[PDB]
């Protein structure tokens, strides 16, 4: 995967030159931003059920999926759909605890598109799911630290587009 | 009537009508009794597809 210190790593080692003053720069930007990084990492970590529970209550809770017949019907189903809301949830911390949305792409995004194709898993319903999960975690941080959590749960969202 | 209709039967004393109307057939639902308004059960419908 990869972090915004990572990235600047990379970013000097393509060409191979040692950091310059605008990687060290890039860096005391991403060290500035990480009390608050951590802030709401902590905080998304201790309300990470409920932050779910609401998303689902206010986005998916008596509707099609749920009624009988619902991707969302038959509780095995539907404690998968809690588990995979609290996956995107918990990956989405680590994207704004790094700075960089590369672990989505890597270990969140890789073959979800199809797992859900295949499985029938409504994908603009989980993306509004994201989206209350969105409101959610901003309403909780604030907007400022939400800010970050709604920036990569918005890439979690596009790349499932 | 004029000159030109037959008489009909055109008003009935209440015991009459009770006689007529107040058999177990010919009674109406509503005429002295609650009528409870039948519905399907909100839990019904909840589940109900
Ligand atoms: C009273 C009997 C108890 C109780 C029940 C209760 N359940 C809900 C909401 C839901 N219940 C289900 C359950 C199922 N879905 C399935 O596919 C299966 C397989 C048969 C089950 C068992 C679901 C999915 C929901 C939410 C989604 C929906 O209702 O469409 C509620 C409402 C809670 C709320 O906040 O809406 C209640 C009250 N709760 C208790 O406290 C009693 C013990």
């Amino acid at each position: 995967m990869q972090d915004a210190i990572t990235a600047v790593i990379n970013s000097a080692d393509v060409q191979g030159k040692y950091l310059d003053g605008a990687a060290m720069d890039k860096l005391k930007s991403y060290f500035a931003s990480g009390e608050l990084r951590v802030r709401a990492a902590s905080v998304i970590s201790a309300n990470a059920a409920t932050i779910v529970k609401e998303a689902v209550a206010k986005s998916l809770l008596y509707s099609d999926v749920t009624r009988p017949g619902g991707n969302m019907y038959t509780t095995r189903r539907y404690a998968a759909c809690i588990r995979d809301l609290d996956y995107y949830l918990r990956y989405a911390t680590y994207a704004m605890l790094a700075g960089d949305a590369s672990i989505l792409d890597e270990r969140v995004l890789n073959g979800l598109k199809e797992t859900y194709n295949s499985l029938g898993v409504p994908i603009s319903s989980t993306v509004q799911a994201i989206q209350a999960i969105k409101e959610v975690t901003a309403s909780l941080v604030g907007a400022d630290a939400g800010k970050e959590m709604g920036v990569y749960l918005d890439y979690i969202c596009s790349g499932l587009s | 009537f004029g000159e030109d209709t037959v008489p009909y039967e055109r008003y009935l004393t209440p015991g009459g009508l009770q006689m007529r109307s107040a058999r177990v057939g010919s009674l109406r639902e509503d005429i002295g009794q609650r009528v409870d308004k039948e519905v399907t059960p909100r839990f019904v419908e909840l589940g109900q597809v």
